[PDB]
């Protein structure tokens, strides 16, 4: 109704990556002022499942800040287009949030979601407050086995056609050759019919994918391209202690190798303690996972979100002065010292509160 | 959030969780009168007095420098039970442990009594440092009293009472203002006011709500970084 | 003693920002500290 | 902050004045050479002999009482 | 003989009972000032301290306060016996009567 209010579109085939535009659920926060949160769920995942984990009283990650769950291109609502290029998504997000009037916004995802919000970053940094990317790391998962299931059954649902196969036909086709339960409602419930009843079909872009995937090079989404960069900003990765898709052992060196900042585990990396199960990826849906992603999460947002490289916290900022660099600034006249760095407002660019702030101060003087 | 994953970690030779008797070579072993002609020991049956004439000496020294204060006597006790009640609350069976327990406890409040009677104890110098900070603070309260002044801790109850009533007149749907409710009101004032002290409230706009406050900022000439280099 | 600032920038406002004033205080209350023991000393020195 | 430097700051109240008002904000090599030479509190002005001295008499002090205390 | 009250160096007094009348009234003021008595009204002559949220160590602070108002010195071979205001009662009056025949106080 209020809380929950998700803009309402149909998905538009476009020849040109420029003109995609993006399409997801906006969650508002208790609070008048608050920054934006982007989210970016599974591939093929709903963005509804996501919502009782933001929605919690006991975890209240909205008391912190305003979330998008976005979907990008080819997947739920938003537009189609063949390509997967982490550059052309990314430049996605920034055409919605210039539309949505965001200057600047944390990003998340999780799996494939978290490599969108992490490219996002590195991309477009300057914009970027922080990422949280859960069960994700910014790495080539062509051949991790978790990887391989999801890119085969993207191929077998090839093979279904809506307009001659019968409803009885799809679920039985499922059962069969999707096994993984969670993987399989999650397409079942992906299944809608076009106003008119006229067929069936996926939401997300099945062709356009199952190329994507089943081509396996450097574009493919399993794969994390050098082409990508390094992310500045603050980064935190949670992930499962037993996780297919991010082995403790040798997946955590990725996260040192893109992401600048990232100082090590226990500080910007954790794994949460669980058994070996193959439905840990899926955090939101235990309430032991997700307790520690959420604490973590709010812990993110609200110490370490958008603070300065060279600052431990956000209780440094006004209290803590960096070291200048000599000949860093115009004035010739400028005796260089240590000094605090600036720390904008979350929206500075579509409001005016600079203007109104500065006013104010004239009147105490 | 992390829980230990060692089944054997509270495992010990003498079984599980034993920090009573340790399992060690030279155990001990009974005599027999018959066959003993003499021995060497220290054990005696004087650690009950002596544990009674231990607690009346630590406390009646510490009152010396209360300078009657009752609220703090009182205080003082329960902390003083809290350390003589150790043996008989804890996991350890302090009834079995080595070579008696009784004399081990009462041996070492003896030593903590004798620094009490120099009053170089740190749970005096504790005492004394954690009562004057908060007198300061009454103290304080009260010279604002007595001036008809308004203090910050009237102020926020008179805010909390205030904001209660406006949430409940529009809770028409449920009467049940639960202790929860009740409870993120207070903090979510305690947090602004808590950034408060450090950024006060100038204007309309309440404690801590300039921007221009978080721009760059720089040392003043008059107090330089006096622990490092700047540049 | 008042010293002569040049006036290049403006000072941080001591109710905004207090921490930035605090070490110079602070320092001098150590060296106190160690007088009252020099004087106290002086029985057992002499 | 010590007193032996404010003592400096006595002696040189007036090195202040011509260095800090009249010098500091001239233009050109004039202007760098009194913000260069700019009299105050100093910059790192911290002693580590002074600190060092403290940190081993304490650590010293407390080998004493353990050793003395039989 | 001073002693702190509140900040205040405040002269102590000492009392003689001498009477068995008097010697019930103290000890129920007493018992009913100690801030860990429970049901202050409900105590009586035949009264278990254990019954009124006092152990062991409770009824040491209440012999050190007889010392306090009677100048008695009370030894710790005395206090453990002392679970009852019948205890007090009896205590003190064998003490007026050990004082009052021997005339000396009892061994501390
Ligand atoms: C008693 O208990 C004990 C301790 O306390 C618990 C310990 O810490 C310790 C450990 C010891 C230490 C931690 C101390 C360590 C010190 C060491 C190793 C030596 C330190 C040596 C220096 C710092 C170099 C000093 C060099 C100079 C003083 C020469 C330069 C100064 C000059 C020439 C000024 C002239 C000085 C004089 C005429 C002396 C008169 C004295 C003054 C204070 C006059 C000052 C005058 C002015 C103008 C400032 C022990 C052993 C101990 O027993």
């Amino acid at each position: 109704s209020r809380i929950i209010n998700h803009l309402r579109g149909d998905p538009v085939y476009q020849d040109n990556t420029k003109d995609v535009s993006l399409r997801g659920t906006f969650l508002r926060g208790k609070y008048d002022d608050l920054p934006t949160m982007i989210f970016f769920t599974e591939a093929c995942d709903l963005t509804a499942n996501w919502i009782p984990f933001f929605t919690n009283p006991q975890y209240d990650i909205l008391a912190h800040r305003n979330v998008w769950l976005l979907n990008p291109r080819n997947f739920g609502n938003s537009d189609r287009h063949p390509s997967f290029d982490l550059q052309e998504m990314s430049d996605d997000v920034m055409r919605f949030m210039y539309s949505q009037k965001i200057s600047m916004a944390t990003l998340g995802g999780h799996g494939i979601g978290g490599k969108i919000a992490l490219a996002v970053g590195c991309y477009h940094a300057e914009r970027v407050t922080g990422v949280f990317s859960i069960d994700s790391s910014p790495m080539d998962q062509r051949y991790h086995e978790a990887f391989k299931e999801f890119k085969g059954y993207v191929n077998a649902l090839t093979e279904i056609n809506f307009k001659t196969w019968s409803d009885k036909d799809v679920k039985v086709f499922l059962k069969e050759n999707i096994k993984d339960p969670k993987w399989r409602s999650i397409f079942t419930n992906n299944i809608s019919k076009n106003a008119k009843t006229q067929s069936d079909s996926f939401n997300f872009e099945i062709n356009y994918l199952n190329h994507n995937l089943n081509f396996n090079k450097a574009d493919s989404l399993g794969n994390w391209a050098v082409k990508n960069g390094i992310y500045t900003g603050r980064a935190h990765f949670i992930f499962p202690e037993y996780s297919r898709w991010v082995h403790l052992a040798t997946n955590t060196l990725p996260m040192h190798k893109v992401c600048a900042r990232v100082k090590g585990f226990g500080h910007d990396i954790f794994y949460v303690q669980g058994d070996e199960n193959p439905l840990n990826h899926w955090v939101y849906d235990f309430e032991n996972y997700a307790n520690v992603v959420a604490s973590k999460l709010n812990k993110f947002l609200h110490s370490y979100d958008g603070v300065h490289a060279l600052l431990k916290d956000r209780t440094e900022i006004g209290n803590f002065m960096i070291p200048d660099r000599i000949k860093s600034r115009n004035d010739s006249k400028h005796i260089y010292g240590d000094y605090s760095p600036a720390h904008l407002h979350h929206n500075w660019r579509f409001n005016h509160i600079y203007e109104k702030h500065d006013e104010l101060d004239k009147k105490l003087n | 959030g992390y829980k230990i994953r060692n089944k054997s970690i509270f495992w010990t030779r003498a079984g599980w969780k034993n920090n009573w008797h340790p399992k060690n070579f030279n155990a001990p072993r009974p005599s027999y009168g018959e066959f003993t002609m003499g021995i060497r020991c220290r054990n005696d049956h004087h650690s009950f007095l002596r544990y009674v004439q231990t607690y009346r000496n630590m406390s009646r020294h510490c009152k010396q420098y209360f300078l009657g204060d009752k609220q703090l006597e009182e205080t003082f006790i329960l902390g003083l039970r809290s350390l003589f009640l150790v043996p008989y609350d804890s996991q350890c069976l302090t009834d079995q442990i080595k070579h008696g327990g009784e004399r081990r406890f009462v041996d070492q409040l003896d030593r903590d009594f004798e620094l009490i009677s120099y009053n170089t104890h740190p749970y005096q110098l504790f005492t004394y440092t954690v009562r004057n900070e908060h007198l300061a603070w009454k103290n304080e309260q009260y010279e604002k009293i007595q001036k008809g002044e308004k203090t910050f801790e009237q102020e926020l109850l008179d805010y909390l009472d205030e904001q209660v009533l406006a949430e409940k007149a529009k809770l028409r749907d449920g009467q049940n203002f639960s202790i929860e409710r009740m409870t993120e009101i207070a903090l979510h004032v305690f947090r602004k006011a808590r950034a408060g002290k450090v950024r006060p409230a100038q204007d309309v706009r309440g404690p801590d709500g300039n921007v221009n406050d978080f721009l760059e900022q720089r040392r003043p000439f008059e107090h330089p970084n006096p622990t490092g280099v700047t540049h | 003693p008042k010293i002569v600032n040049p006036q290049l920038w403006p000072n941080p406002n001591k109710l905004r920002f207090a921490d930035l004033y605090k070490y110079q205080g602070v320092e001098m209350k150590k060296i106190n500290d160690s007088i009252k023991n020099y004087k106290a000393a002086k029985f057992y020195i002499g | 902050m010590n007193p032996i430097q404010k003592a400096w700051l006595k002696i040189l109240e007036p090195v202040s004045y011509v260095i800090n008002e009249k010098m500091a904000k001239r233009t050109g090599i004039i202007g760098k050479l009194g913000r260069f030479f700019a009299i105050g509190p100093r910059e790192y002005g911290v002693h580590p002999i002074n600190r060092m001295f403290i940190f081993m008499n304490r650590k010293y002090m407390a080998f004493q009482a353990v050793a003395l205390h039989r | 003989l001073t002693q702190y009250v509140e900040g205040q160096i405040v002269n102590r007094n000492q009392l003689t009972l001498k009477k068995q009348e008097d010697i019930e009234q103290y000890v129920l003021k007493l018992v009913r000032g100690y801030f860990r008595t429970t049901n202050k009204q409900g105590l009586n002559i035949n009264s278990v301290l254990q019954d009124h949220g006092l152990d062991e160590f409770d009824s040491i602070e209440l012999a050190m306060q007889v010392e306090e108002d009677l100048g008695y010195v009370i030894s710790a071979e005395t206090i453990p016996v002392l679970n009852k205001v019948k205890h007090f009662v009896n205590y003190i009056n064998h003490v007026e009567q050990f004082k009052a025949e021997n005339g000396k106080a009892p061994i501390a």
